[PDB]
């Protein structure tokens, strides 16, 4: 009866995005998917060529449809026989493509997941959700945008039939996920399920200890959508405090790389951070980026990078060995981007920002937690903090 | 240590032909009569001045408490000039019915603890908690019609997030089935049983 | 026929607010009214003693309500007998309580207005506006919020028929005002209306010339709603900036809250880099409206460099601690920054508190707001004894 559980997820070098492989269907096998923190449910591509014993649709207005919220009916209008993802009177599912913001109307299917428990340090062998609820996604719409060979999202987000809201009710565990992603395209980063202050896990996390006392946590606001959101009442540059604009106004999500500010806070962000900087140092800008260097000249010294959080109780130190980006050969890049003036919000936190932090969704309580110091001043790394081996 | 069958006992009252069971609530545990509503969203109490817990919380609006709950309407306490369970600013607001009157009435998220019997060989056990659970403080005249004398609320054990048998189910990893024995006598009781009656 | 004209305004101690006593009528008497510098128009109670052979409702559609831009009729349903404030084909004004943001559905009215020339150095004899344009607002409009006895207020927005709008039309003076309100409730400041930089006007502005010198301008700004703007591009403490993120400037200024107003996050910002710059032993229990507060007998001496810096850093509205720390309690000094909340109508406001003891000048000619760079005490100077105002 397991206390935790544990998803290796992997950075897509092309794309700056993350994808897990899932295990599911019988006989068990590898589902590559987008790591989506703000998705309700998980989702796949159903084809004929879906082949599992435990596969079943869920009838219109059944308590699984209930479950997940749909109470519209499905019509299978593409094929003329049916196959996953192909019924009728099924009930319908809209999933969205994250980064092309493209949507579908899916099936609502139900099947075999497992995933990963611990043995002590080790991975331990992996556990069932026996009927996990997911939609079965029409073909076209995990075609554009995702990581090479990805075939669905995995979502994480505030809704019934999200992720982590079915690993929790299955096993009894605590309301609570961390994730620790991993900059490095060469090794894994993780995503943990449970309660990780459980002296029952003290042996798995007995390497992460010296990092989980020094967690510093704000509080956490939920929008109607399911999106996670904190509270930043400014960007500090040195001594120049920069103040963006109840829920939260910087959203935390794992489908863009880059950090992305709106307009108005984007222009005065970098002008900034640019009297904070040798003024003729800069670079014709490069890529997605406005502000860029020459990377011999400022090798001296980058500026101090803190987001003031909620009542100023805490704050969000930024690395600059996470926000400078180095776009070309010898050019980096202040790595925020302009969401133009009609940003989804004022500050959204993208990958590039969680990558070698851990940060604990505790949902219980309803705030965020994060280390207070470098994972690296512990001698540790998003790939190391866990066991992630076989 | 995670039982996989609780049980909560379930009596008849013979003016009103309705059924309702003692919960046991808050820190100091204490009991709260209740009508079983079979078709009910949500747990909710009338919550009072002499509510006493000190594991009681009202969860701020668009928290992640609100959000299991499905409200994000945020409530204001139009009532009284103090706080009190029931009556905070910023908190989320929960509309409760009354399923004999067919009143309803808007409420305030509340979490506190719940205990329930888990079983023992082939007798009841003891009691086991959700340190958590999410309810509604209802307001006070929803429950002066109706319902059983004395009784100060519904549990609920309908398709919805915050149901009773939800929270149950998930808290305790149980398998999500639950089982109803009224019993016709107000001199003994039926109940409701949570978890797989399967397993034997 | 003159080319200044001066109303004396007073400070309310309780209230904060600021109020003048206005002369209007056949026979000429005085009105109390506050002082709404963005208010539309000026609106008094008329369901009164209103006894005047000079009155009159313009009627509906007349030339007199398309100035005043109401094209809606009004219809008395109080009295079924006629009065000012009462009568059926009049025109309909709506006006605000802009301290309870109350409004109600007044009539436009017509009568005299005077106000005080100058004569040499000193107040002239008063000069009329026979037909000066005002609302007639329902009584339960005034009777909360105000001054005491106050009974509606005078608007200097921009709109077509604000006080000043209406002086300068009649007399044909330049289009510029200036503020000095007095900090004291013991003696008076004042607004003075057209041109202070006029020759013939020197003998009565002679006084206050080395002040005129040194003032510094930044460009001005209205809303819709006839609200005046300025663009502040951070507040400066010390060497910390504190950054808000063709637009209207981002703070307003008003005479209708005698604190500045700051939006939440930047309130919840500044406060802490305030306080970060000060002796934290010095704190003791915040008072009033307050969130930083300090036993005045520490700090003596020890307040920081609070600075606007303005539109495009082309200038800086230096703050005095003077101004900027308020003296809550007795021996209790307390940071003057109030938090206007997540839905503030601007980011900073600019209240009555902040305008007291400068000299404030409105130049709508050329768009533009001018302001004494040094303190009026440096150059031993009052709002009170800055012009002549004994009558
Ligand atoms: C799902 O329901 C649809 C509506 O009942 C089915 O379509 C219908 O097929 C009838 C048989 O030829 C035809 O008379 C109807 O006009 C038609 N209805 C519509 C709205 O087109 C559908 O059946 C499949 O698709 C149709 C077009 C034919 O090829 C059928 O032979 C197919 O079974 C149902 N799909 C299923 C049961 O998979
Ligand atoms: C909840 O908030 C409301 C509104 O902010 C409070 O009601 C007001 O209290 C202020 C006192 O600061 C009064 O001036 C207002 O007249 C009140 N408004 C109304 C509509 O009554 C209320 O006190 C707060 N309740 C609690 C328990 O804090
Ligand atoms: C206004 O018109 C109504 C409706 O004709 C009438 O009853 C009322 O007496 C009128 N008011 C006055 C002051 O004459």
């Amino acid at each position: 009866k397991p206390n935790l559980l544990v998803l290796p997820v992997q950075e897509d070098a092309s794309t700056g995005l993350h994808w897990a492989n899932i295990h599911k269907r019988t006989p068990l096998m590898q589902v590559p998917l987008l790591l989506d923190l703000n998705g309700k449910h998980l989702w796949v591509t159903c084809s004929q060529h879906y082949s599992s014993s435990t596969y079943q649709a869920p009838f219109c207005h059944s308590t699984q449809c209930s479950r997940a919220n749909t109470h519209q009916c499905f019509t299978c209008t593409d094929s003329t026989t049916t196959r996953p993802g192909c019924h009728n009177n099924t009930c319908g599912l809209l999933s969205s493509n994250p980064v092309t913001q493209e949507s579908g109307l899916g099936e609502l299917a139900q099947d075999v997941l497992a995933i990963h428990s611990t043995h002590g340090s080790k991975l331990g062998p992996m556990v069932k959700v026996p009927q996990f609820l997911f939609s079965c996604a029409p073909s076209f719409l995990a075609q554009k945008g995702l990581p090479n060979n990805v075939q669905g999202a995995l979502g994480l987000g505030q809704a019934p039939i999200s992720l982590q809201n079915q690993l929790f009710s299955h096993f009894g565990l605590k309301r609570q996920f961390s994730v620790c992603l991993s900059r490095y395209s060469t090794s894994n980063g993780a995503i943990l399920f449970g309660d990780i202050n459980d002296p029952n896990n003290n042996n798995y996390i007995h390497n992460s200890l010296d990092v989980l006392h020094d967690l510093v946590y704000t509080p956490l606001t939920i929008s109607k959508q399911g999106e996670y959101f904190i509270q930043v009442n400014a960007i500090r540059v040195n001594k120049h405090l920069v103040i963006p604009t109840e829920i939260g106004g910087a959203l935390i999500t794992t489908t863009h790389p880059y950090t992305v500010l709106s307009h108005s806070i984007f222009e005065v962000f970098t002008q900034v951070f640019a009297n904070n900087m040798p003024k003729q140092a800069q670079v014709k800008a490069v890529g997605p980026f406005g502000l860029c260097y020459d990377s011999r000249k400022i090798s001296g010294g980058a500026p101090s990078v803190d987001l003031i959080l909620d009542k100023n109780d805490a704050v969000w130190r930024i690395s600059s060995e996470n926000f400078m980006v180095q776009a070309q050969d010898g050019v980096s890049c202040l790595g925020f981007v302009d969401g133009g003036v009609h940003a989804r919000a004022g500050i959204a936190l993208g990958a590039h920002h969680l990558e070698e932090n851990l940060v604990v969704f505790d949902l219980e309580r309803s705030r965020v937690g994060f280390n207070s110091n470098s994972l690296k001043s512990y001698g540790k790394t998003c790939s190391n903090l866990f066991d992630l081996n076989n | 240590s995670k039982p996989n069958l609780l049980v909560l006992p379930v009596q008849e009252d013979a003016s009103t032909g309705l059924h309702w069971a003692n919960i046991h609530k808050r820190t100091p545990l204490m009991q709260v009569p209740l009508l079983l509503d079979l078709n009910g969203k949500h747990l909710w109490v009338t919550c009072s001045q002499h509510y006493s817990s000190s594991t009681y919380q009202a969860p701020f609006c668009h928290s992640t408490q609100c959000s299991r709950a499905n409200t994000h309407q945020c409530f204001t306490c139009t009532d009284s000039t103090t706080t009190r369970p029931g009556c905070h600013n910023n908190t989320c607001g929960l509309l409760s019915s009354n399923p004999v009157t067919q009143e309803s009435g808007l409420g305030e998220l509340a979490q506190d603890v719940l205990a329930i019997h888990s079983t023992h060989g082939s007798k009841l056990g003891p009691m086991v908690k959700v340190p958590q659970f999410l309810f509604s403080c209802a307001p006070s005249f929803l429950a002066q019609k109706g319902l059983p004398n004395n009784v100060q609320g519904a549990l609920g054990l309908g398709q919805a997030p915050i149901s009773l048998q939800n929270q149950l189910f998930s808290h305790f990893g149980l398998k999500r089935q639950f089982s109803v024995c009224l019993s016709r006598y107000s001199t003994s009781n039926g109940a409701i049983l949570f978890g797989d009656i399967n397993d034997p």
